[PDB]
């Protein structure tokens, strides 16, 4: 809490363009790693 | 004598089981009822142990029997004599010994009650040196009776009586699983951290840095605030302490009284109810 | 029927005290601090806010590594199965490097985690009693605390770098597990004499007791006159009063000599100090010094002698 | 160890090492102990111990200053103090005999109900205002959230009489802790500060017991100079009083039972 | 995880091992050293022997351990041999059906090797097994197989290939204690030395590591536990080493510490071929023999009741 | 959700704060927790089975 | 899909809290994965390849 | 790169600095020993040449 509606949506957008930073360059990691030492 | 301020509280009386009779002092101590019995037991001891530091093990003239703290003590008597007088050269004497500190300590014991009177002060002082006093019972009384032997208790020696407890404590091999023995070993343990740091820190308040203030609790009371993020408070560490000790002591002395009359196996194994639950 | 101060019967409370403001360089506090009617019937019932400067973070990070090492190996052991591990749990631990790489790195596995997370328990320890004197005197306070921690971060270290390694043995330093730590102090006491021989614990005994004897007085003292404002020793430090005046007046009448509301607070500081400083003297003598202090001490003409009820025989001379 | 000499080796050097250090700091706490209250008085008797000393073998301790807080005086130790008086008779001449409380031993200012002179000033918080005060000033302050509230609650003579009531209950703004209760006392009408450390809560009957003093005695509490705040001096004169009942309030207690 | 006060009600037993008020003592629970007698029971021997009849090595196709036996005798030996070992099963236990000198059942192969152990034993060790001797009772209490073998102990599970420590787990094996939980293998299957006390006051001289004497404690516990007292009985605590100190048991400790050595390493060790896999151990192995095998947690197998004194046949001749 | 649709009431009574992070905790363990019981002794694809070749072929 | 209405969500939930939170989370993970990983057979150090350059090398 | 300012108007910059600076210094000394220990123990044992066992010997 402690704000309104808008700076709430506004953080909220920039906050996932930020959370799909990591899956993807997490993502991209295990990829990386699934071709080189297969788990499983 | 009397201290600089003490001349004016010595009131008259305020004795307990009597005592307004050698109701005085000698010295800078008190008298009474207590100071003066604990004294015959005090040399009908510390002196009636000298005879024992005489006559020694085999004869007082046994190669055996020797003058060095590091090995004179006084043997309890065999298990043989279960709960009954045994022979001073055998046992006895032990027992006398025995028979008498524990009133030297009930004695001055009580006699700090009388004082704590006088001074019209609390009481906290006794009722805490009873658990002391107590754990020294349950350690050659409360336990050698559910062991029927008098002689079933310890020596009293100067580091004789250390076997003892290495003995009695293998008894049941690794005794640090006790369960008691761990915390109230803890306990000697958190006291010995926690009077670290008052009996610290107050000495380093009234007496901080260089050309500084005797600072105020409005410190302390942040000190650990900061520290270790919570301070129990200042009031509070003078009740901790009596805590961890008058626990530990008491503690401890559950310790050695369930070793033997209330469990017989290796403690290890106690710590077995555990294992054995319905579940892992 | 007197109020004995047990529990503060009926409290009170005021905003959230952030303590003393601190100079250029520390960091400001953090936290929003709590109450809790319960701890508080007990001391002061504020929770927080707490400090974390540089070695104060650095020093809890190297903090919760060991512990998740120390934790995990351990974990590991009964094969990721915590329900065993909650079982195992006091048995657990995590053993030292095998007798081998008596100093050297030991492998990933073999004893490895455990030198790992020793020296993250090693600094993280010894960084902490920096967030001491540091946080210590920037509060305008001397230092008595850090003083102490060191006699008990000596002994810590009594129990490692200084004789562990002293001895060429990633053995011969404490396990990781309350059973097998409990077992180590077993074991020690065997491998050399008997430990209630070497005087230096034979001592550093009587000092764990006397703690566990004087800050049990002081602590009474205080109390019984805690209504002459005893517990406020802090001025009475300085101004004196009747509390002082009827508290050490006690020990004049009872065992004779006595002191003040300050020289008992030393004594504190000082047996406990005395403790951990007997304590790693011992266990550094024992190791590279005497190796059986039971020898030791008859063949000074200390250890004692009794008769003999009972005697065994020798097959490695009569076979 | 108790013979002579015997073995010779090297650890065993140590053991003679912190064991002499010892004996040297022991002294040093010697010393250290001796600031206050010293030199001793009179003669009744000499030092008992092994080398009676003239006073304490350890030589008394240089003085020690006391850099107070802000507006504050300096205090040092030791420092020699003014002799006080001795309200009171030796019930004997003897050396180690005591002393009767002359007139009514209550407030006679003797033993079980004496005291010192602490300063006549209010010991403050940490930047100015002074720590203890009562819940009037302490405005800022609340009763712990479910601790029953003490402001109404009937104080009672241990005795079991009434004995007046309460007022405000002396807060601080140092520690969230009740220190004192005001005591609107029945026959004077006045104010008369509570130690709580003295006083027995009953949270079931309103009530307050206070076994240290009849209810009777609430008058002849030293009265506060100012109600707003309580100085040193007096924070030592209110509570002294009370003491007193726990060897006076009843010719009983005093007395011995067997 | 919490506080506890002794969960048996006193008073319990008291034996004075060491000299008035000097540490040595020991206490056991009445209520259980009853059953525990009343339950560790000896069964009768047989009948009076025969006396009579020329041997058996003369009548019998093949009896190379009982040869020098008159018949009824020996035959005695099979019926004790039977209810002691397998009384469940009957004669067919150790013969196949008629055919009685046929040596084509591994239980009777190791039988055989049971009778070279137990005579050997009675007659060679009697300083530890004295004039109790033993039987196949002991072992075998009733039971075919000993309930109380020892396979060595894989440990607990294995973390990804990763588990090395041996010590860190809580197993009956020792009284239970974080310990090696299986210094038997080490010990009394192979014969890794047990002394650890340094033997002179100094140092520059016992290296052994700390984690050695770690070891000897197990041992030492699993012993101690093996006949049931305390580590008192056998020592002067003070003095684990000084056997000027010690009491007599250590010594008849000793050598039972090598006449295990001995029955393991010699006996039941050998037939583990003959022994199918429900009796050999996942490290592949032979439910060799623990002092509490026979001791069972006492001091003389059914305290003392000497079976094997009432068998001739059992005794090296 | 026939009859947790009625449910709208509980909120004032349950604190939103209380019981949203509350329970994001739960699942933040008992996440591991479950991993972990189950990778304990079930099935271990990590040590279980192959690949697990190069670690004893591909090493020496 | 879920953002439009997820911006609400920081209207309850504090910024510094899941900044906080997220962070510890994130990292005492990633390090009980390697570490729980490594511990398992597909470790990397001093399992395998490239060619035993140390056994070569040191004798 | 372009929003990820906004966050310094909510958080502590000095904060996150002796956060970061904290985590970076145990987590080298993790991993050179993490790895020091396992992979490659470059310090001891491969090279360059055994001064002590070819040598003291
Ligand atoms: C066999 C070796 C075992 C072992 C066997 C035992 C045995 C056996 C016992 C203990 C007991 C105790 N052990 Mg252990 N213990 C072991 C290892 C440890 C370790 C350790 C770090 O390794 C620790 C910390 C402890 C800690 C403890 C304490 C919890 C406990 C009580 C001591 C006590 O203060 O009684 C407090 C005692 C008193 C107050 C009485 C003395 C005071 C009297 C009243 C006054 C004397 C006045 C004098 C005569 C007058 C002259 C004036 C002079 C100036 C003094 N043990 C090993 C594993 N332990 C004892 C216990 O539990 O007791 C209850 C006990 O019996
Ligand atoms: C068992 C054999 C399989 C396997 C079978 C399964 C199965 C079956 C499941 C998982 C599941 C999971 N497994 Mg898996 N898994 C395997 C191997 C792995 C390996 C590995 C290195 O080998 C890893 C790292 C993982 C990792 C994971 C997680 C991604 C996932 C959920 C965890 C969790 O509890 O968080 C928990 C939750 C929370 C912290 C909060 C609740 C979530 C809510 C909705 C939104 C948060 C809202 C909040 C209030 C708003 C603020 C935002 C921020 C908090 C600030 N698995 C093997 C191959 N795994 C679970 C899963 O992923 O389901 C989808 C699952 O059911
Ligand atoms: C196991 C087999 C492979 C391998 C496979 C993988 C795989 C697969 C992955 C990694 C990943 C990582 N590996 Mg690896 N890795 C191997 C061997 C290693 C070795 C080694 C010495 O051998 C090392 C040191 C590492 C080290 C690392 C880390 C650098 C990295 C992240 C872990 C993490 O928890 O992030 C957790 C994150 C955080 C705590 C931070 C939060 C993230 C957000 C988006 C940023 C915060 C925003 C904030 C508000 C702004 C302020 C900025 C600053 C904080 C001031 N690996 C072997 C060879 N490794 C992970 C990775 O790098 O993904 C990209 C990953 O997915
Ligand atoms: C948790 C409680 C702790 C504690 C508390 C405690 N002790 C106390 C007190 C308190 C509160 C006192 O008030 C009292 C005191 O000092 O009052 C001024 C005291 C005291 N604690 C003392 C000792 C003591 N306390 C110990 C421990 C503890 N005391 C605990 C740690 C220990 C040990 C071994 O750990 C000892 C040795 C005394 C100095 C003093 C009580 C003095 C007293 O009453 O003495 C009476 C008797 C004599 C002076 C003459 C002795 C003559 C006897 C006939 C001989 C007795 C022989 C003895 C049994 C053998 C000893 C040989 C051993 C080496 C085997
Ligand atoms: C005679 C000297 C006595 C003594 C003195 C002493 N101890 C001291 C000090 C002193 C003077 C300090 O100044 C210091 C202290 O408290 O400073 C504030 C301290 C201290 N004594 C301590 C412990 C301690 N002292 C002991 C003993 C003693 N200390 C002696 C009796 C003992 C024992 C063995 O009895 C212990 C266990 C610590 C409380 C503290 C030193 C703390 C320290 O160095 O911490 C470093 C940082 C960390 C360990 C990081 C913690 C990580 C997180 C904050 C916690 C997260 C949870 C945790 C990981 C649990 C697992 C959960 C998992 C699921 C994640
Ligand atoms: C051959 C030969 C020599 C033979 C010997 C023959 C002999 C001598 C025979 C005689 C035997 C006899 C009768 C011996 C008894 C003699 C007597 C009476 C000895 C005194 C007994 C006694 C109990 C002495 C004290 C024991 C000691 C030193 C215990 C140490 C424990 C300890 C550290 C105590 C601390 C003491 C202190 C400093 C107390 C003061 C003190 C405390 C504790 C506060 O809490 C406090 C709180 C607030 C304000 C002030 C104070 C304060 O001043
Ligand atoms: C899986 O884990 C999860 C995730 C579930 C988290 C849970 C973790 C848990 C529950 C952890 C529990 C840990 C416990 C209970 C730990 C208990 C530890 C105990 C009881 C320890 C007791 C004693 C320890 C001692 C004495 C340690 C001493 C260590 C020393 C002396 C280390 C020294 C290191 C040095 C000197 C390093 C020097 C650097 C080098 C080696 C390079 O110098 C050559
Ligand atoms: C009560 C039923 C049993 C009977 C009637 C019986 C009978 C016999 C007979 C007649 C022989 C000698 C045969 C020969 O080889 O010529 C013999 C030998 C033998 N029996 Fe039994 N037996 C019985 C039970 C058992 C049991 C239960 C065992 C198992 C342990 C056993 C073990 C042996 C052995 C080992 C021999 C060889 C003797 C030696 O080598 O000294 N028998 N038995
Ligand atoms: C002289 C009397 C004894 C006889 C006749 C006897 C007989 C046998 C037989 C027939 C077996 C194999 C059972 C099967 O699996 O089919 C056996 C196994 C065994 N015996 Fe004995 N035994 C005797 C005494 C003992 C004693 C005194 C011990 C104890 C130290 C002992 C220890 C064992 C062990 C450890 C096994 C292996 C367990 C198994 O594979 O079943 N035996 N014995
Ligand atoms: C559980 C408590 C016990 C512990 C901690 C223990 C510990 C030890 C230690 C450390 C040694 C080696 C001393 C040296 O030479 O350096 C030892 C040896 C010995 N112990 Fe024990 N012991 C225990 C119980 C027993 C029991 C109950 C017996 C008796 C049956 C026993 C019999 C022996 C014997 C005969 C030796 C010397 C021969 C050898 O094993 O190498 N011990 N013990
Ligand atoms: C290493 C493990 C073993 C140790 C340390 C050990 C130790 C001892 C000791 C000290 C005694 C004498 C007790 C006393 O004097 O009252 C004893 C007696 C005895 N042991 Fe063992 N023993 C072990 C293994 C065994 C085994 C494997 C057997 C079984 C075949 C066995 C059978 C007996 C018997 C029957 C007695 C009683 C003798 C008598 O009544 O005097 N022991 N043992
Ligand atoms: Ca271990
Ligand atoms: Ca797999
Ligand atoms: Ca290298
Ligand atoms: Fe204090």
């Amino acid at each position: 809490t402690g704000l309104t509606d808008d700076e709430a949506k506004e953080f909220h957008a920039i906050f996932m363009q930020s959370m799909y930073a990591w899956f993807g360059l997490v993502v991209i990691a295990h990829l990386l790693a699934w071709l080189y030492r297969p788990w499983l | 004598a009397m201290l600089s301020f003490e001349k004016k509280y010595r009131v008259r009386g305020g004795t307990l089981i009597g005592g307004d009779l050698f109701d005085f002092w000698v010295g800078p101590f008190y008298v009474g009822f207590f100071g003066v019995v604990g004294f015959c037991f005090t040399l009908l001891g510390v002196l009636l142990i000298v005879w024992g530091a005489t006559i020694g093990p085999t004869g007082p003239t046994s190669d055996l029997q020797t003058y060095n703290l590091w090995r004179i003590s006084i043997a309890p008597p065999d298990l043989s004599y279960g709960l009954r007088m045994a022979p001073l050269t055998e046992g006895g004497l032990w027992q006398i010994i025995t028979i008498c500190a524990a009133g030297a300590f009930i004695s001055w014991a009580l006699r700090e009650v009388e004082i704590c009177r006088k001074l019209g002060i609390g009481f906290h002082v006794p009722f805490a040196f009873s658990f002391a006093i107590g754990a020294y019972l349950v350690l050659v009384f409360v336990r050698p009776l559910l062991m029927g032997a008098w002689g079933h208790g310890f020596p009293y020696g100067i580091l004789s009586h250390l076997d003892w407890v290495s003995n009695v404590g293998y008894q049941f091999l690794h005794f640090h699983y006790n369960p008691a023995h761990m915390l109230a070993i803890s306990f000697f343990f958190t006291n010995c951290l926690a009077l670290s740091m008052h009996g610290s820190l107050i000495l380093s308040v009234t007496n901080p840095q260089k050309g500084e203030p005797v600072k105020t609790s409005e410190h302390e009371n942040t000190f650990f605030r900061d520290i270790v993020g919570y301070s129990i408070g200042a009031l509070a560490i003078h009740r901790l302490g009596l805590f961890l000790a008058l626990s530990a002591a008491f503690w401890s002395a559950v310790c050695i009284l369930i070793s033997g009359p209330f469990w017989t196996r290796g403690w290890p194994e106690w710590w077995n109810w555990w294992l054995e639950l319905p579940l892992w | 029927p007197e109020y004995q101060n047990i529990f503060t019967a009926v409290q009170v409370r005021a905003p959230a005290y952030p303590g003393v403001p601190l100079p250029k360089g520390n960091l400001p506090r953090i936290g929003r601090p709590i109450f809790s009617y319960w701890l508080g019937k007990i001391g002061d019932a504020q929770i927080g806010p707490i400090y974390l400067g540089l070695t104060g973070t650095l020093s809890i990070f190297f903090g919760l590594v060991a512990i998740s090492i120390i934790g995990f190996n351990m974990l590991a052991s009964v094969h990721w199965d915590v329900f065993q591990f909650l079982k195992h749990f006091f048995w657990l631990g995590l053993e030292p490097p095998p007798p081998q790489y008596g100093l050297r790195i030991p492998p990933l596995s073999e004893g490895g985690w455990w030198l790992m997370a020793g020296l993250f328990l090693t600094l993280s320890i010894l960084l902490w009693w920096v967030r001491t004197y540091k946080r210590a005197e920037a509060l305008g306070m001397s230092q008595h605390l850090s003083w102490a921690f060191a006699a008990a971060i000596f002994f810590y270290l009594v129990l490692g770098f200084i004789r562990p390694v002293m001895m060429g043995s990633w053995a011969k330093a404490v396990p990781f597990g309350i059973f097998p730590h409990l077992d180590w102090t077993a074991a020690f006491s065997i491998r050399y004499g008997n430990l209630y021989y070497n005087p230096f614990h034979m001592l550093s005994i009587a000092f764990l007791y006397g703690s566990a004897l004087l800050f049990a007085m002081h602590g009474a003292t205080i109390l019984s006159v805690s209504r002459f404002g005893g517990d406020r020793e802090i001025d009475q430090i300085t101004h004196r009063g009747t509390a002082a005046e009827r508290a050490a007046l006690f020990w004049r009448w009872t065992m004779g000599f006595n002191v003040t509301m300050e020289s008992i607070h030393r004594w504190a500081w000082w047996c406990a100090v005395l403790t951990v400083i007997t304590a790693g003297i011992g266990i550094l003598l024992s190791g590279t010094v005497v190796d059986n202090w039971y020898l030791w001490a008859v063949k000074h003409g200390m250890a004692p002698a009794y008769p003999e009820v009972v005697t065994a025989v020798n097959p490695y001379e009569t076979a | 160890s108790a013979g002579i000499t015997h073995y010779i080796d090297a650890a065993q050097i140590t053991i003679w090492a912190f064991w002499l250090f010892f004996f040297g700091l022991i002294i040093y706490l010697r010393r250290e102990d001796k600031r206050e209250g010293y030199p001793l008085d009179s003669d009744r008797t000499e030092r008992s111990g092994g080398r009676v000393k003239v006073v304490g073998f350890p030589d008394l301790p240089d003085p020690k200053t006391f850099v107070l807080p802000h507006n504050g005086g300096t205090v040092v130790a030791p420092r020699v103090e003014a002799p006080v008086a001795v309200n009171a008779t030796p019930f004997s001449p003897a050396p180690g005999s005591p002393l009767v409380p002359n007139g009514d031993p209550m407030l006679s200012g003797f033993g079980p109900a004496a005291s010192p002179d602490r300063p006549k000033h209010c010991d403050l918080t940490f930047e100015g205002l002074p720590k203890i005060v009562p819940m009037r000033v302490a405005k800022e302050f609340s009763i712990a959230e479910g601790d029953p509230d003490p402001r109404g609650m009937t104080v009672v003579g241990l005795d079991g009489e009434v004995a007046g009531t309460v007022s405000d209950v002396w807060v601080d703004r140092s520690e969230p802790q009740i220190r004192y209760l005001e005591v609107e006392v029945a026959a004077n009408k006045k104010k008369v500060l509570l130690p709580i450390g003295f006083s027995r809560f009953d949270k079931k009957a309103r009530k307050v017991k206070v076994d240290a003093i009849k209810a009777a005695h609430f008058a002849n509490v030293p009265t506060l100079s100012n109600p707003d705040q309580v100085t040193l001096y007096e924070e030592d004169k209110v509570c002294a009083y009370y003491a007193g009942g726990k060897l006076y309030a009843t010719a009983e207690r005093a007395g011995p039972l067997l | 995880s919490v506080m506890l006060l002794g969960c048996e009600g006193p008073p319990p037993g008291t034996e004075q091992i060491g000299y008035r008020g000097v540490g040595m003592e020991n206490y056991y629970n009445k209520r259980q050293r009853a059953l525990s007698i009343q339950a560790n029971q000896p069964v009768e021997s047989l009948p009076a022997a025969d006396s009579t009849g020329p041997k058996a090595s003369e009548v019998y196709q093949n009896v190379q351990v009982l040869k020098d036996l008159s018949v009824g005798e020996f035959t005695r030996t099979m019926v004790a041999v039977t209810t002691w070992v397998s009384p469940k099963e009957g004669c067919n236990y150790c013969h196949v059906p008629g055919n009685w000198a046929s040596d084509d059942i591994y239980t009777k192969v190791v039988s055989r090797r049971m009778f070279e152990l137990v005579r050997a034993a009675n007659s060679d060790w009697k300083a530890h097994v004295a004039e109790t001797g033993v039987t196949c009772y002991t072992c075998h209490r009733g039971n075919p197989v000993p309930k109380y073998a020892w396979v060595t102990d894989p440990g607990p599970k294995y973390p990804s290939g990763l588990k090395p420590t041996g010590q860190n787990y809580g197993s009956k094996t020792v009284a239970y204690a974080s310990l090696p939980f299986d210094p038997l293998t080490p010990f009394l299957d192979q014969a890794n030395e047990i002394r650890i006390t340094g033997n002179a006051a100094l140092a520059g001289s016992n290296p052994a590591s700390l984690k050695q004497a770690e070891w000897t404690f197990g041992l030492m516990m699993n012993i101690s536990d093996s006949l049931g007292v305390g580590c008192t009985f056998c020592h002067n605590t003070r003095a684990f080493n000084d056997w000027t100190q010690s009491t007599p048991k250590r010594t008849t400790a000793w050598y039972a510490i090598r006449h295990v050595r001995d029955i393991n390493q010699n006996y039941i060790w050998p037939l583990n071929d003959v022994l199918p896999a429900s009796r050999k151990g996942p490290y592949g192995d032979p439910l060799r023999v623990s002092c509490m095998t026979c001791h069972q947690a006492v001091n003389k197998p059914l305290y003392g009741a000497q079976m094997a004194k009432d068998y001739p046949g059992l005794y090296k001749t | 959700f026939t009859m947790n649709a009625n449910l709208y009431k509980i909120w004032l009574i349950l604190d939103p704060r209380r019981v949203l992070v509350s329970i994001v905790a739960f699942q933040i363990v008992l996440g591991l927790l479950i991993h972990m019981i189950v990778l304990s002794t079930d099935l271990n694809w990590l040590d279980d089975n192959i690949p697990v070749s190069y670690q004893a072929l591909g090493k020496k």
